[PDB]
């Protein structure tokens, strides 16, 4: 509408303003009422797909992984490398800007101390092991999975990680629903 | 099937039309089948006839007297002792489906042939106590009691 | 024919 | 089965089987009678339709139940669907040793404790109380223990307070979105009818005290108690499984 | 001021004067049913309509007729009370007059013989109570209105999703009241297609052909012609300059020796103007241009006689040459364009395969009835019956009105069946909309939605019944003989009664009455609903049907709507809303003349309301109906903006007309967020009536309307003087002005004492007046449940504080004092009914003996000799109410039991125990008992005692009625006998009886006296007859279901107190659950030592912005302060003058308000009574959008000597130290919602199990286990809890041997299980194997 509500709640709202607000009120109520069921269905599908995945090993001895770097878009960084890499296990040894200097060894759980140490230097991209590249058949191993947990240690042998993944993804579902020149904003 | 029977049992010497005889036989067969195989719990043919007569009389009396025919009025109007009327009224009902909406009617039907766990425990306790008491008695006397 | 499925219509035919 | 008052309730499978048998018998009778071929073909088509409706109803014309308009429930309809055996009974059973009530605040509790009314506790723990009463010699026979529990004597309350000592219970809220919707606490017997929930676990449960209700279950076997105490206990789940951040922040 | 109004006057804020008064709230139901019964001379709405619609029933030219004469409604056998008590419907018999006339064959028509059968009984129709409810099977019910799409023709768009390439595909629909749907539509190729109700698609021209139209006629109907003539060479075209607009000229358009248009230049506006001014009609064009045209009519060569060209054929050079050579000089072509005049019908004809009427009919028949060969007669009959038969098709009066108005016709009346013109017009309008002219219409507009009510649906059901009866009677009359059968044996009332009973008993619109409050019933009676038969579905509605359309202003409340699955599908009705003569909602507006706002009220529906510009309700006026400020806000077409003073046409009639009653009962509503206002309006109807209802200190003024319009209160019919007041009765001696000529008489009101409502609460009425107190017409004489002196009081108002308290109000929870529970402020009375039925078993009948096996005298203490508990007994859970034993035999006990019996010699009982007992956890008092015995069964002692009591009560009631009425009539007889010789001494001395006995010498007065004596004899006879009828009715038998011998019903009255876990709320959507009950000496107290009743959390106000509660708290504190000042002034008994002065000061106290109170009241009596009623606090009134302001609240606070800030200093009860930061204290009106915690607690360990699958029976009436869904299974799988899960789904529910062994192990002190396998898996295997499959368990 081209005219706003110029009154707050400390003062009253006349009939027209209140009638105008009821629109958005009911729209929001109905939206929530239906998004609940939509999210329920999606989470059921997710749990059904990957309910049979369990940690059946301890180390498959794979040499590959994924390259983890900060998600820097435009003039700002949307996620620092510390939050993206913390917990994982390095696929290969990480070298600092000075060559031949092994800052961190090969596969080793990165807890807070190692993440701070990486933050100290100019480490920018570090390769980590992901469950997609695990060699183990009929499950995954603890090292390729990582650490993240309600605990703080490495994952235990025999954990149902598929159900946990599905539940964690589907839980917050109910909260969802020219320029011809480029200029640098930092020296 | 009734028409096949009628065609089998037809005589043209009488000079009548086949339509009357055939329709008689067809109606007989249809009504017989409806009586025989229309109910979950089957009831004989004569009970069906009694029920039909009772319904016709009740409709006539309801129309003529306004409000409704009570069982005493039906018994008096008919030539029956007013108790066979009650039996007929009681034995003329149809079963209810277990899928009726309520949730369904079948979710509230209990299993009444089961034994409570407390009762089974009580029976076991009684068995043990009786064994102990019998052991308390003599040997031959206990054997005699067990045999009896 | 229209490929009916009702046995009643077939028997009537 | 019969119902109170002489009325009977029955399943649609009886109707479908009866129709199949009637049509089959009529076909036998026709064949033994050397009827013209048109009638025999009609009977054969009818029997085909009856059997097909028995197996999976609703693929041709959805035969409807007598004295009603609802379509009958065939064999294939019981296996499948959200109301079938697989989803309604084989994964979502109802259970014994459980109840529910309204939840209250109870700000004096410790992080591993929950208030449980005496009445609910007595009803949920009856068999344990019978065992304790017989063991201690207070009741000679199990019937005596049952009568004592019904009469609500003081020794009954002492035995309950003794058997509720270190036995955890599970508390569950209606929409169980993640695994923190189930946790185990140590009951504290209170007077009233509403459960008492520690303020710090409300965020994890997503609970507010304006009419919410909760369910309570009892782990029976000894391994079940050990699992409740070592895996689900309320003091073991402090970090979010989705992200390592704490989930007991004061609200 | 009226008496009940002057007893206690509510101080009213609000500055806008009232021009219209709120109407009767329950007018919808009453008007609907009155129209339904509505014996009227001319055939219209009612039963008359259906009767005239069906009859007369004509045979197959059999020369006999059954015709309708008139109808009447009998008198109900039982009134409402007997129907409720026994359990039957409250209805009246229907008696109809029918005349049967038989014509002889064969001769000129004449009345051979007409037998006039009298009053053929045709079913029974339920009646409506005085308040709008039906008693169907002993239960009161409400038939809610339905909002459905009205019949007519509607054009839509189907925009977007179709083909994912834009190209909106328009369509049209014809919706009749009764019939099959017709439909047209476009498609991406621009071919017009038609669909019968939902069948497959067909070309649109097939239906046109089936209407007896040829191709030439169709082209003429849907196109304009282009005239061609070859004026000796070069195709001398006839041209109209108008048609040339919007096109590019391809040749030299020249005429009159001048080149108006040159080749290569598109025609423009200037060229068209030049052509129009120059009158250029004919030009010359090349053959190439006409090489692409389309011929209209077919051409044949006269000399050859052969069809040279067919209609609708694309032209070509060869065809043009042949036409020219064959002597053809004029050829017609269709005028087609790519912008304004598209050739859709021609293309459709190209795609149409049919050629003649018969082929089109055959195509339609093959589409409608696939699989069976078609016949000419059958196809013709099917098409005729589709839309053009008066039996199978009828639009409506409303349907015809909408149909005519949509096509822009001047007549609103016509037939109820379609014709060629209607279909042609619909096609033309659809094509016009396609061509960019016209607009589609929205389905949600309240001008396209219509409202059905009780009368309409009842009439529809009756019409169905009549059609069935008419078919049967016609068949019987035509088939059988027609010489002796009377018009009574050919009509059966069973179908008619069955249809009506099926509607009223089992329908989704006949609903169990909601009866928590008066407000609950008022809102239930005014309810719309988009669901139900012929309506939407809960799961299939969408995001648009449930929205606030701009047309809801003043017709439907935008905030009161359920918050669950069906939000926006109920829509309670507004305050001033009405219903059109057709079923459309309308609202009142004040007519504005040139510049003066008049006081004449006009009701405008949505369509009418769209055109005018409507001013606003709150617009300043100055004592002459002149808009003070020039630019007055208005709203014209779904929008609002500033308008000049001399443009307004109407103006709102009130500031409340936008909300409903429930939403209009909320003070300070404009300060509340919409969500919380919705929640508060929804919760206000769940409040449960209390033990003593006081009033709202802060109200809005709509309370008296709700209290009176609802039937809970007892309101005087005629004025008079209260002559006798009692807890159970009120007797009023009417004024001499309102008495009728004869029958002086008196008014007697019988109050309703403790009775059970539908929801198990308590219904009670108590007198509101005293002896010798004047009462006027319309006054209130007795308060119902939750009313106070005629006002509505749902909850109670209590002293609150806004502050945190040690976490006992952490979430929405609440903290309550103990003085709130000592004073029984929230104590409620609930009543339950329990029934014990004695049936007949195969072994033998059951008994109600008082002797029960193995039961001590303690249980039988409260049971009388007959075995039924006493009245007034106090029972507790487990006690026996009615004794009963059931026969049993052949138990076949086990060997150990045999040995025990032998050792102790114990006799086994042959009768079981099935007596009625109080449910566990409930304790109350027995307040009533009723016994029903089947006819032909011996009555126990208790039944005889009860019926003797009933007979004595009936005789006493009749005697008391007669004595009161006879005192009144003796006064009347004195008055009448005054004439004919006035003698006071004779009246003083002569006895009452002797007055009539005396006779005069001779005059007509002697005949009058004899007539009076005869009438008195007749009245004696009639009274004896009524007494005999009452006795026979009391002592008759009872109609019981087959197999039942007796039924005994017991009524318990429980007293529920307030405990932690109970849910309370306010009027502004603020919920909570009681958390604690704090002692008196622990609550915060002020400087005077007065504690605070309740403590609420401040953190709940900011996040959810309901600022109404704080304003209410401040105003309540001010009102209580004034009340306290009056009370202190009255304790010391200063004098009447001081009270008068202070109360006047308190009443004026405003800023240009409209109260206008005394001095005119009684000297001291009335002022003292008013002060006594105000000593508890002066009530206030704050309309919804016209309430008080902050400055007025501060002035009221100052008048009472209270801090204008609204906040005071509090101290800690336990520590004794004062809180910092003054806290907000005041009085808030709180409710006790009916979510009691006594009804929610549950628990079980073992019980009964289901039948097929051996699992615990979920529920609460039966114990039932908590359901462990699959989400909980996932939760347990997220942990590593395998043993807990295995036991949860093996031993706790479904394993039988495992269940028994686990129970034994638990009893023995050992906690271990043997899992086994569930039974549901075995059932699954059996069910899947009962198919052809073979599923089995392997082993290896
Ligand atoms: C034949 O009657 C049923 C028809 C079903 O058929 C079916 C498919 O077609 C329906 C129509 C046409 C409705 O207009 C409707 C409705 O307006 C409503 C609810 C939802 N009701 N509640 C469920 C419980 N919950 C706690 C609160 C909400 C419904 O489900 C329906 C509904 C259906 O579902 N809502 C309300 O009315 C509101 C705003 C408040 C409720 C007040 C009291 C509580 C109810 O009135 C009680 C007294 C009963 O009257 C109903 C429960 C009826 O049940 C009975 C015994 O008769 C029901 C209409
Ligand atoms: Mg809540
Ligand atoms: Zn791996």
């Amino acid at each position: 509408i081209e005219t706003p509500i110029t009154a707050n709640f400390r003062e009253g709202l006349n009939v027209l303003q209140y009638f105008i607000s009821t629109h958005g009120a009911r729209k929001g109520l109905a939206d929530t009422a239906l998004k609940t069921a939509n999210s329920g269905y999606l989470t059921r599908r997710l749990v059904d797909v990957a309910q049979d995945l369990v940690v059946t090993e301890d180390d498959c001895g794979t040499h590959e992984g994924i390259m983890m770097t900060p998600v820097i878009e435009g003039g700002d960084v949307k996620e620092p490398l510390r939050d993206r890499v913390l917990g994982r296990v390095t696929a290969e040894d990480v070298l600092k800007p000075g060559t031949a200097d092994i800052l961190v060894p090969r596969n080793t759980l990165l807890h807070e101390q190692w993440c701070d140490l990486l933050e100290e230097n100019s480490v920018d991209a570090v390769k980590v092991r992901s469950v997609v590249s695990c060699d183990t058949d009929f499950g995954v191993c603890a090292h390729c999975y990582g650490r993240d947990l309600a605990r703080g240690h490495i994952i235990n042998k025999g954990e149902a990680i598929g159900v946990i993944a599905a539940q964690s993804i589907g839980e917050p579902g109910t909260q969802l629903t020219a320029e011809s020149s480029i200029q640098v904003k930092n020296k | 099937i009734g028409l096949m029977k009628a065609v089998d049992k037809f005589e043209y010497r009488r000079g009548y039309k086949f339509s009357t005889y055939a329709t008689w036989w067809i109606r007989q067969a249809i009504t017989r089948s409806i009586a025989d195989q229309a109910r979950t719990i089957r009831i004989p043919v004569h009970m069906i006839e009694t029920i039909n007569k009772l319904n016709r009389i009740s409709r006539q009396m309801l129309q003529e007297m306004g409000r409704e025919p009570t069982p005493e009025e039906l018994a008096e109007r008919m030539l029956m002792p007013e108790d066979k009327i009650r039996k007929v009224l009681k034995i003329a009902k149809e079963p209810i489906s277990m899928e009726t909406p309520i949730s369904h009617l079948g979710d509230f039907i209990e299993d009444t042939t089961l034994e409570l766990p407390l009762d089974s425990a009580t029976t076991e306790s009684l068995r043990a106590a009786t064994h102990d008491v019998l052991a308390g008695l003599t040997a031959r006397e206990a054997k005699v009691l067990r045999m009896r | 024919i229209g490929r009916t499925t009702d046995p009643v219509r077939m028997y009537m035919r | 089965v019969p119902l109170d008052g002489g009325r009977f309730a029955t399943s649609d499978l009886n109707d479908l089987y009866r129709r199949v048998i009637n049509r089959n018998n009529r076909l036998k009778r026709l064949l033994d009678l050397a009827a013209p071929d048109i009638i025999v073909r009609n009977e054969k088509r009818m029997l085909q339709e009856a059997v097909d409706a028995l197996l999976d109803n609703g693929r041709r014309g959805r035969a409807i139940t007598g004295s009603n308009k609802r379509p009958l429930k065939s064999l294939a309809d019981m296996i499948k669907g959200k109301q079938g055996r697989f989803r309604q009974n084989l994964l979502g059973k109802r259970v014994d040793y459980s109840g529910r009530s309204v939840i209250t605040v109870g700000p004096y509790l410790r992080l591993h404790q929950c208030g449980l009314p005496k009445k609910m506790a007595l009803e949920l723990f009856k068999p344990f109380i019978y065992g304790k009463l017989e063991l201690r010699g207070l009741a000679t026979t199990i019937k005596a223990a049952k009568k004592m529990v019904e009469r609500e004597e003081a020794v009954v309350w002492d035995i309950l307070d003794e058997v509720i000592r270190e036995h955890p219970v599970l508390l569950n809220r209606a929409p169980t979105l993640h695994r923190l919707g189930i946790q185990a606490f140590e009951p504290v017997l209170i007077e009233g009818k509403a459960i008492q929930l520690h303020p710090l676990v409300c965020a994890a449960y997503n609970a507010d005290f304006d009419g919410d209700q909760m369910a309570v279950h009892v782990p029976l076997t000894l391994e079940a108690q050990l699992e409740a105490r070592a895996l689900m206990m309320s003091t073991n789940n402090i970090l979010s499984p989705a992200n390592g951040e704490p989930i007991i922040v004061p609200s | 001021y009226s008496y009940t109004e002057k007893k206690r006057i509510r101080k009213d804020f609000g500055k806008r004067p009232q021009v219209l008064d709120v109407p009767y709230l329950l007018s919808i139901q009453l008007d609907s049913f009155q129209k339904f019964i509505e014996q009227d001379p001319e055939g219209q709405y009612g039963l008359e309509a259906a009767f005239r619609s069906v009859f007369p029933i004509q045979s197959y030219s059999g020369n006999s007729e059954l015709q309708y004469v008139s109808y009447r409604l009998g008198e109900p056998v039982f009134d409402v009370q007997e129907c409720q008590i026994r359990g039957v419907t409250y209805s009246a018999p229907l008696r109809v007059k029918l005349r049967l006339v038989i014509y002889e064959r064969e001769a000129p028509e004449g009345t051979v013989k007409d037998i006039k059968e009298q009053e053929v009984y045709m079913g029974e129709i339920p009646l409506m109570t005085d308040n709008g409810t039906f008693v169907i099977n002993g239960t009161e019910r409400v038939i809610v209105s339905q909002l459905h799409r009205s019949p007519g023709v509607f054009f839509d768009s189907d925009k977007g999703k179709t083909h994912s390439s834009g190209k909106v595909l328009y369509n049209a629909r014809i919706i009749p009241y009764r019939g099959s749907w017709l439909d047209f539509e476009f498609d991406p190729k621009d071919n017009l297609f038609v669909r019968i109700d939902r069948r497959r698609k067909l070309p649109a021209t097939i239906i046109l052909r089936a209407l007896n139209y040829t191709t030439e006629q169709i082209l003429d109907l849907f196109f304009e012609k282009v005239i061609f003539e070859i004026r000796d060479n070069k195709l001398q075209m006839e041209l109209v300059p108008e048609r040339l607009r919007g096109e590019t000229a391809s040749f030299d358009i020249e005429a009159n020796g001048k080149v108006y248009v040159e080749k290569g230049r598109r025609i423009t506006a200037r060229h068209i103007r030049q052509l129009e001014k120059d009158d250029v009609k004919l030009i010359e064009v090349p053959v190439e241009y006409i090489a692409g045209k389309v011929v209209a009519k077919d051409y044949i060569d006269e000399s050859t006689g052969e069809l040279i060209c067919a209609a609708n054929m694309e032209l070509s050079l060869d065809l043009l040459a042949k036409l020219s050579q064959s002597g053809h000089k004029r050829i017609e072509t269709l005028f087609t364009n790519d912008l304004d005049h598209g050739p859709y019908i021609s293309e459709t004809l190209r795609v149409d395969p049919t050629n003649d009427r018969l082929s089109a009919l055959v195509e339609i028949y093959r589409m409608m009835r696939p699989g069976e060969p078609p016949t000419r007669e059958a196809a013709e009959s099917l098409f005729e019956n589709l839309f053009f038969s008066e039996d199978r098709y009828d639009l409506s009066a409303v349907g015809r009105m909408k149909f005519n108005r949509s096509l822009l016709r001047e007549e609103i009346e016509g037939s109820g069946i379609l014709s060629k013109d209607d279909i042609i017009d619909v096609m033309k309008k659809l094509i016009d909309i396609r061509n960019g002219k016209g607009e589609v219409d929205d389905i949600d507009h309240l001008g396209n939605r219509r409202i059905r009510s009780v009368g309409e649906m009842a009439e529809n059901q009756f019409r169905v019944g009549l059609v069935r009866v008419e078919r049967a009677v016609k068949e019987r009359l035509s088939l059988g003989d027609l010489d002796t059968l009377m018009p009574q044996d050919m009509i059966n009332a069973k179908p008619i009664s069955a249809a009506v009973k099926e509607f009223f008993g089992s329908s989704q619109l006949s609903q169990f009455m909601d009866q928590n409050n008066p407000l609950s019933e008022i809102t239930h009676k005014r309810r719309i609903s988009a669901l139900g038969p012929g309506g939407l579905t809960r799961e299939r509605a969408g995001f648009e049907v449930r929205d606030v359309h701009p047309t809801h202003y003043g017709r439907v409340c935008p905030i009161e709507t359920p918050e669950g699955p069906n939000i926006g599908l109920i829509n309670s009705l507004s305050v001033y809303a009405q219903t059109n003569e057709y079923g459309f909602l309308e609202t009142p507006y004040r007519k504005v003349t040139d510049g003066v706002v008049t006081d004449e009220i006009h009701y405008l529906s949505a369509i009418e309301e769209g055109n005018y510009v409507i001013a606003q309700a709150n617009s300043n006026l100055d004592e002459e109906g002149h808009f003070v400020e020039d630019l007055v806000t208005c709203r014209s077409k779904g929008e609002s903006s500033l308008f000049s003073r001399d443009q307004v046409d109407y103006m709102d009639v009130s500031t409340q007309q936008v909300v409903s009653v429930g939403a209009s009962l909320i003070p300070f509503l404009e300060h509340d967020d919409a969500n919380r206002a919705l929640m508060g309006a929804n919760m206000q109807r769940q409040a449960v009536p209390t033990l003593r209802a006081d009033k709202p200190l802060v109200g809005t003024g709509m309370e008296r309307a709700v209290a009176v319009d609802s039937g809970v209160t007892a309101v005087a019919k005629r004025g008079g003087v209260v002559q006798y007041v009692d807890a159970s009765r009120i007797v009023i001696k009417v004024n001499e002005d309102e008495m009728y000529p004869g029958e002086a008489g008196i008014d007697i009101y019988n109050l309703t004492k403790y009775t059970r409502s539908n929801q198990n609460t308590c219904i009670n009425q108590m007198p509101c007046v005293s002896l010798g107190e004047p009462v006027e017409r319309g006054d209130v004489l007795a308060d119902g449940p939750s009313t106070d002196l005629g006002e509505l009081a749902l909850g109670q108002n209590m002293r609150v504080a806004f502050m945190p308290w040690n976490g006992y109000n952490f979430e929405d929870s609440i903290l309550v004092s103990e003085r709130v529970v000592q004073e029984d402020r929230f104590t409620t009375i609930h009543i339950q009914e329990l029934a014990c039925v004695s049936r007949d078993t195969k072994l033998g009948p059951e008994e109600i003996t008082a002797d029960i096996p193995n039961v001590g005298e303690a249980a039988l203490s409260k049971l009388d000799e007959s075995g039924i508990v006493y009245i007034g007994a106090e029972v507790t859970g487990g006690d026996i109410l009615v004794g009963k034993v059931t026969p049993k035999g052949e138990t076949q006990l086990t060997p150990e039991e045999k040995l025990l019996r032998a050792i102790f010699g114990e006799k086994a009982s042959d009768v079981k125990d099935s007596s009625l007992r109080v449910p566990n956890g409930v304790s109350g008092t027995v307040i009533d008992v009723q016994v029903f015995t089947r006819d032909g069964v011996e009555k126990d002692k208790r039944a005889l005692e009860i019926e003797e009591m009933q007979l004595k009560q009936a005789k006493k009631d009749l005697s008391e009625e007669l004595q009161i009425l006879e005192a009144g009539l003796f006064s009347r007889i004195r008055a009448v006998l005054v004439a004919g010789g006035v003698e006071a001494e004779k009246l003083d001395k002569l006895p009452r009886d002797r007055w009539l006995e005396l006779g005069l010498t001779d005059e007509e007065k002697q005949n009058q006296l004899e007539q009076l004596a005869e009438q008195y004899d007749e009245l004696k006879h009639e009274f004896e007859k009524k007494l005999e009828a009452k006795r026979r009715k009391i002592t008759q038998g009872d109609d019981l279901a087959p197999g039942v011998l007796k039924i005994v019903k017991v009524y318990l009255a429980v007293k529920r107190r307030i405990q932690p876990g109970d849910k309370m709320a306010g009027r502004h959507g603020n919920k909570g659950v009681i958390s604690k009950i704090n002692p008196i000496e622990d609550m915060p107290y002020d400087e005077n030592g007065t504690p605070v009743d309740i403590v609420l959390n401040p953190l709940g106000v900011p996040s959810r912005m309901n600022i109404g509660q704080i304003l209410e708290t401040h105003l309540g504190m001010a009102a209580k302060g004034i009340g306290d000042k009056i009370n202190a002034m009255l304790k010391q008994q200063q004098e009447v003058a001081k009270l008068r002065e202070f109360i006047q000061r308190a009443y004026d106290l405003g800023a240009d308000v409209r109260q206008k109170v005394d001095l005119s009241t009684f000297s001291d009596e009335e002022v003292m009574r008013l002060a006594e009623n105000l000593r508890k606090g002066m009530p206030i009134a704050t309309p919804v959008f016209d309430g008080a302001k902050e400055a007025e609240i501060k002035e009221l606070l100052k008048l009472g000597d209270l801090p204008t800030s609204g906040q005071i200093r509090l101290y800690d009860g336990r520590t004794g130290e004062q809180f910092e930061r003054p806290v907000t204290v005041g009085y808030m009106y709180m409710l006790k919602l009916n979510h009691l915690v006594d009804d929610k607690m549950h628990a079980r360990s073992t019980g009964s199990y289901s039948l097929v699958t051996q699992q615990p029976l979920g529920g609460k009436a039966q114990f039932g286990g908590q359901r462990f869904g699959e989400m909980e299974v996932w939760a347990l799988e997220a942990y590593g809890a395998a043993y807990t899960l295995q036991e949860m789904l093996t031993v706790k529910s479904d394993d039988v041997n495992g269940r028994t062994k686990m129970y034994k192990n638990i009893v023995d002190g050992n906690h271990q299980m043997e899992p086994g396998m569930p039974e549901s898996f075995n059932v699954l295997l059996k069910e899947i194997r009962s198919l052809g499959i073979n599923i089995e368990l392997e082993d290896e």
